[PDB]
């Protein structure tokens, strides 16, 4: 689904999951 | 002479002199490098149409020119005065002999040799006796012999032609490697700072001799790779800018095998920047920092089978103790 | 802080060496270029007449004698290394002897980039114009039209950009240069016709190609023959038209030639001379025809034997031949038609300290006075000079290879010399060597056998045990093979009471570019044999050591080591500090630490003994070639810059903010014309002005830098302005420019320092001027205390 990442394309299936991703990119 | 020059509201990377950048997007400007005392007169130029009949997409660009140290700010503009290029005489010059004058110029080199750089030396630098420093000492500070020998080490990494691919002049080819070279953003920004381009050629050679491991920024000592595994499959280097499907740019650093990563998800291929690889986010198995992707063959016959591409921003060069 | 720089003693490698009629139309007269000395000799059937030896404000560059249309005697054309262009005169009016200035001017473009094979001055032989090839694509014309006393130029362009050398031919119709240039197709040889009117090159009288790759030497011949001579590496070719001969004797292609002159005014024989010190005589065989037209016939090529390898070359008369050398002592030579068995016979000898490598004051005589023993020469010219005061009386130890490094050791009553010899790879398999030198004549050999680890030549490394009286080899301890000894350094360490000698050396091998692998070696010479006490293996090369506090500080590439004399003799890594730069200038006083690599980058530590390690205190990075550099106090350093400049950096006195001390602002710029080399703490005398450090130079020039008071340096200062407007420039050129800071990109006026050569000149001027020079002059003032100071200020060398 669109919850992937728009840095790196990491594909989570949860709205929560991507929102710690995005964490790792600051 | 100053410039009143303008500032770009929304850059993140730091250009050198003499490379095209892409850039996210949300006739010369400032690109200042904050920690936050210096920058680069950087020109974004791109009209840029490519032709796919019915899409004209418009890619835009910036080319960095000239340094400069910031002297104040000023809501974005800039006055500034612009760092000037150091440019040295030759290390025998100075103690040249008269009658060595004449027989100072060389004839050139059948381009392939190694054997031509021990006349070179023999000849070049024989007024060493003259002083207190031997023959290989100012080999040492000989722009034209650190050039090659940088050239050597970038011959290791990319399969390219040796002719006019790399400039002849010092300056600019002290620029060049620079830009090339996969070194986190503080060494850049320490290179920019350098007025001789000796003293810059000389420092990209420690590096290259000395930062042989590639660890990750974020949690510093975690070794990602090695100088070693670094090699070339786009025809553009090692490393080459690519911008994604929403515009970010990753200046990839393609190696053969990198370590203490972690995969998240299973290998795609939309919007692959190496057509016939499954690309995977991978990241820091400690501190969980995106350093890049994994790219794994769809075919059988490809090779490499597989490598890794990691971003630039996410690495940092450190020396092995 | 203010300095005051004296020369002790005058440059003594000669440079340049021509023959003329200068003085008068009857005398042959022998002008020898030293630097910047200019030196006049009349030319006797005994030998050698001194006339006058005059001092210019520049680095004589070109030196050429040439007799305009109309004028009694020659004139003498010289140019200075900052473009000083002058014409003049010999002037003898009773018993006074003047040199005049007949033409003067500044001949430099601001645009234009200086060519690598040097300032090129000829002159056209019916003395039409001077030709200057000062930068790549430009021939200056200086027109020779009488009254050209500013000399009004004018540049040609020149389609070719690397030009060797170029000289005029002749008898020819119109002025005709003759040059060899480098193009991607090899080496070339070319002529252009000069028109003076229409300021352009015209189409030269031939136009051949592909000369010897490298061709370096092109020879004007004179008008029975005329055309260019092209000496190359192995080869000697005659061009002039369609007239071409090429000859290439196998005894020339063993070394490579590097100077000429011709003898008899016809061009018949000439004396060319090579690298190694060998002389030949170029027998150029002639024909005459029928209508008298003389035809070159053959080249030929003569050994006559070996000078002191020789710089320049003329040839006086009637045998007698002067050989001028940068390398070694120049000397006059007899050309005998016998062979000895060597037609050449040597007849007088000048001493020549250039080039002054490392040099070492030691008071033998236990006097306070000092005896300074310096590394001079190079190759089969290495010696040990020693020079003492009152006069300079200068002892020659000549040891036959390249001596590199010198220190000395009382309690072994001796000196510790690292040199050099050159041997050449046999057919068998080792190394024969090419003459008996000192490393091979010592009483005592030794080989290292540390064991820690086809045809071209290769350096041979040995420390020598000099003794200090008879200076003869005691020892010669030979390093090991592809290891070069770098530091040298003799001193006690830790409580140990033994004196020692440190060496520090670097493996290099052709293939490395860097060393990564060194070695620290102490000796122990005494007991009369030298035996190894130990050494430390380190992982680069041993730039600089020198005695810190008991302890070892050593230079390993980047890196400033501190090593400690533990019980069991052997050194212990204490603490380290990692630079930026390459350590290779180390130099201490008290606790202070001067850092300096060959770019100009001075680094300052400071050894803080209550945690064990260095802390930085302060740095001055500026890019420029860098040669020497000293302490001369604990907040003022010396430095020797490109292009032969001086320099003095301070630690900084509002020291508020941590980013104010932290830099050494440069105070001190000061254009010496000399390339230093070694700086040295001492003094030659036996003593108002604080400090002595004496300085050798390429050139021989030893020289003193002392520090000043603010109110004496002012003093001197504007004594040193007035001085200027009473004493007669040689070529008209004005002081401060020739003390001006000169680099490449700046130029900047002088700082900091006093010329003391312009003020010793002081008591030289009459009465009268000395009452000028003292007007509306305060600490008024009489002349009788000007003459007072300086006196005081020879009472230093
Ligand atoms: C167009 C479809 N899309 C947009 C709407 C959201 C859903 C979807 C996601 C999957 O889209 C992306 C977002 C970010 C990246 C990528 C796709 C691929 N990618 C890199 C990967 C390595 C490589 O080799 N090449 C790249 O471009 C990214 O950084
Ligand atoms: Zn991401
Ligand atoms: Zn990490």
């Amino acid at each position: 689904s669109l919850t992937t990442c728009e840095v790196c394309g990491a594909c989570f299936e949860t709205r929560k999951g991507l929102s710690s991703h995005a964490r790792s990119h600051l | 002479s100053c410039q009143v020059i303008p500032v770009l509201p929304q850059v993140m990377m730091i250009l050198i002199p003499g490379q095209t950048l892409p850039l996210q997007l949300f006739r010369t400007f400032a690109v200042l490098a904050y920690s936050a005392q210096f920058g680069t007169t950087a020109e974004i130029y791109a009209y840029r149409e490519e032709q796919d009949f019915g899409i004209e997409i418009v890619k835009v660009k910036a080319i960095g020119r000239q340094r400069f140290k910031v002297l104040e700010l000023r809501t974005q503009q800039a006055k500034v005065q612009i760092l000037p290029e150091c440019v040295l005489p030759s290390t025998m010059s100075a103690v040249q002999l008269e009658s060595l004058n004449k027989c100072q110029i060389f004839p050139s080199k059948p381009v392939s040799s190694y054997k031509w750089w021990q006349k070179y030396q023999k000849r070049k630098f024989h007024c060493a006796n003259l002083t207190s420093w031997p023959r290989w000492l100012y080999s040492l500070y000989d722009a034209e012999t650190l050039m090659d020998r940088i050239k050597k080490q970038l011959r290791e990494w990319d399969e390219n032609l040796k002719d006019d691919s790399l400039p002849s002049n010092p300056i600019d080819f002290s620029y060049r490697v620079a830009a090339c070279l996969p070194i986190d953003d503080v060494l850049r920004i320490q290179l920019l700072k350098i007025g001789s381009a000796i003293q810059r050629l000389r420092c990209e050679l420690d590096i290259m001799n000395k930062c042989t491991s590639l660890c990750c920024k974020q949690c510093q000592e975690t070794e990602i790779t090695t100088k070693n595994e670094i090699f070339s499959l786009s025809l553009c280097g090692p490393m080459a800018a690519y911008v994604n499907p929403h515009g970010y740019v990753h200046e990839t650093l393609t190696v053969y095998k990198a370590c203490n990563l972690n995969l998240i998800g299973r290998p795609s291929t939309e919007h692959s920047w190496f057509p016939g690889y499954a690309w995977t986010v991978a990241q820091c198995k400690i501190c969980a920092s995106h350093i890049g992707w994994k790219f794994t063959a769809t075919k059988k016959d490809m090779s490499p089978q597989k490598f890794w591409g990691l971003t630039r921003s996410a690495l940092l060069p450190t020396i092995p103790d | 802080s203010y300095n005051y720089v004296v020369t002790a003693q005058k440059p003594t490698a000669v440079n340049g060496c021509v023959t003329g009629h200068f003085t008068s139309a009857e005398d042959l007269n022998l002008l020898i270029a030293k630097n910047t000395r200019l030196e006049i000799y009349v030319v006797t059937a005994e030998g050698l007449r001194p006339v006058k030896e005059v001092g210019m404000y520049g680095k004589i560059a070109v030196m050429e004698l040439f007799r305009p249309k109309g004028e009694s005697k020659d004139l003498l054309f010289i140019l200075t290394a900052k473009y000083n262009a002058c014409i003049l005169e010999y002037k003898q009016s009773g018993e006074s002897i003047d040199i005049i200035t007949r033409a003067h001017g500044n001949v430099q473009d601001r645009i234009g980039r200086p060519s690598e094979t040097g300032i090129i001055g000829i002159i056209d032989p019916e003395c039409r114009m001077i030709g200057l090839r000062l930068y790549d694509g430009l021939f200056k014309v200086i027109p020779l039209d009488r009254d050209n006393k500013e000399l009004k130029a004018f540049n040609i362009r020149l389609e070719e950009l690397h030009v060797i050398d170029v000289k005029f031919l002749y008898g020819c119709q119109a002025p005709t240069i003759c040059f060899v240039y480098q193009d991607p197709q090899g080496r070339h040889v070319k002529t252009y016709e000069v028109s003076l009117r229409e300021k352009e090159f015209n189409k030269g009288p031939w136009k051949q190609e592909n000369v010897e790759a490298e061709a370096s030497m092109v020879i004007a011949v004179p008008e029975p023959f005329g055309g260019a001579i092209i000496i190359g590496q192995e080869s000697i070719t005659y061009h002039n038209g369609d007239k071409y001969l090429a000859i290439a004797p196998p005894i020339i292609k063993q070394s490579t030639i590097v100077c000429h002159n011709r003898v008899d005014p016809n061009g018949s024989r000439y004396l060319l001379g090579d690298m190694e010190g060998r002389l030949f005589m170029l027998l150029l065989e002639k024909e005459e025809q029928m209508d008298g037209t003389v035809t070159l016939k053959d080249l030929r090529v003569e050994l006559l034997g070996e000078t002191s390898i020789a710089e320049c070359l003329t040839y006086l008369d009637n045998g007698v031949v002067f050989v001028g050398s940068r390398l070694g002592d120049s000397q006059l030579v007899k050309l005998n038609v016998d062979s000895n068995e060597s037609y050449v016979v040597a007849m007088e000898t000048f001493t020549n300290l250039g080039p002054i490598v490392d040099m070492c004051v030691v008071d033998l005589e236990r006097q306070g006075q000092g005896q300074l023993v310096t590394c001079s020469g190079a190759f089969k010219e290495g010696s040990l000079r020693i020079i003492r005061n009152q006069k300079l009386h200068i002892r020659t130890v000549p040891l036959y290879e390249s001596p590199r490094k010198i220190c000395y050791q009382e309690v072994s009553q001796c000196f510790g010399v690292l040199s050099s010899r050159i041997e050449v790879q046999d057919t068998s398999g080792g190394t024969t060597a090419l003459r008996p030198s000192a490393s091979t004549q010592a009483l005592s050999s030794s080989v290292s056998s540390s064991k820690l680890f086809f045809g071209e030549e290769v350096e041979v490394h040995n420390l020598l045990i000099i003794d200090q009286h008879t200076f003869e080899v005691l020892h010669a301890h030979q390093f090991l093979q592809n290891e070069y000894a770098l530091s040298l350094v003799s001193c006690k360490l830790g409580k140990d009471p033994n004196t020692y000698f440190i060496v520090g050396t670097a493996m290099v091998y052709p293939e490395e570019a860097e060393p990564k692998q060194g070695r620290i070696v102490v000796f122990q010479y005494s007991d009369g044999k030298l035996q190894t006490v130990a050494e430390k293996e380190v992982k680069g090369a041993v730039y600089s050591m020198v005695e810190f506090n008991g302890k070892l500080l050593a230079s390993i590439n980047s890196t400033v080591r501190l090593y400690e004399w533990t019980t069991e003799k052997e050194l212990r890594t204490e603490c380290n500090h990692y630079n930026n730069i390459m350590a290779l200038y180390l130099k201490t006083k008290g606790d202070f630490i001067l850092v300096g690599d060959l770019m100009r980058s001075v680094l300052l530590l400071a050894y803080k003994p209550m945690e064990g390690n260095f802390e930085e205190i302060a740095r001055d990075f500026n890019p420029n070639w860098m040669s020497a550099v000293e302490i001369l106090d604990d907040d003022n350093f010396l430095g020797a810059e490109n292009a032969f400049n001086l320099f003095v950096c301070q630690k900084d006195s509002a020291a508020t903010t941590d980013e104010e001390r932290q830099h050494l602002q440069e105070v001190g710029l000061f254009h010496l014309g000399e390339f230093v080399n070694v700086f040295c703490h001492g003094s030659l005398v036996m003593q108002p002005t604080q400090g002595s450090v004496l300085f050798g130079t390429v050139n021989g020039m030893i020289g003193l830098v002392t520090s000043l008071s603010e109110s004496w340096y002012n003093l001197l200062l504007d004594m040193q302005n007035r001085l200027n407007k009473v004493i007669k420039s040689v070529g008209k050129i004005e002081h401060s420019f020739w003390r001006s800071f000169h680099t490449e990109r700046k130029t900047e006026p002088a700082t900091g320092f006093i010329d003391g050569d312009l003020i010793e000149s002081f008591l030289d001027i009459s009465r009268p001027k000395m009452q000028e020079v003292v007007a509306n002059l305060q600490y008024e003032a009489t002349a009788d205390d000007l003459i007072k100071v300086v006196e005081e200020l020879t009472r230093i060398h």
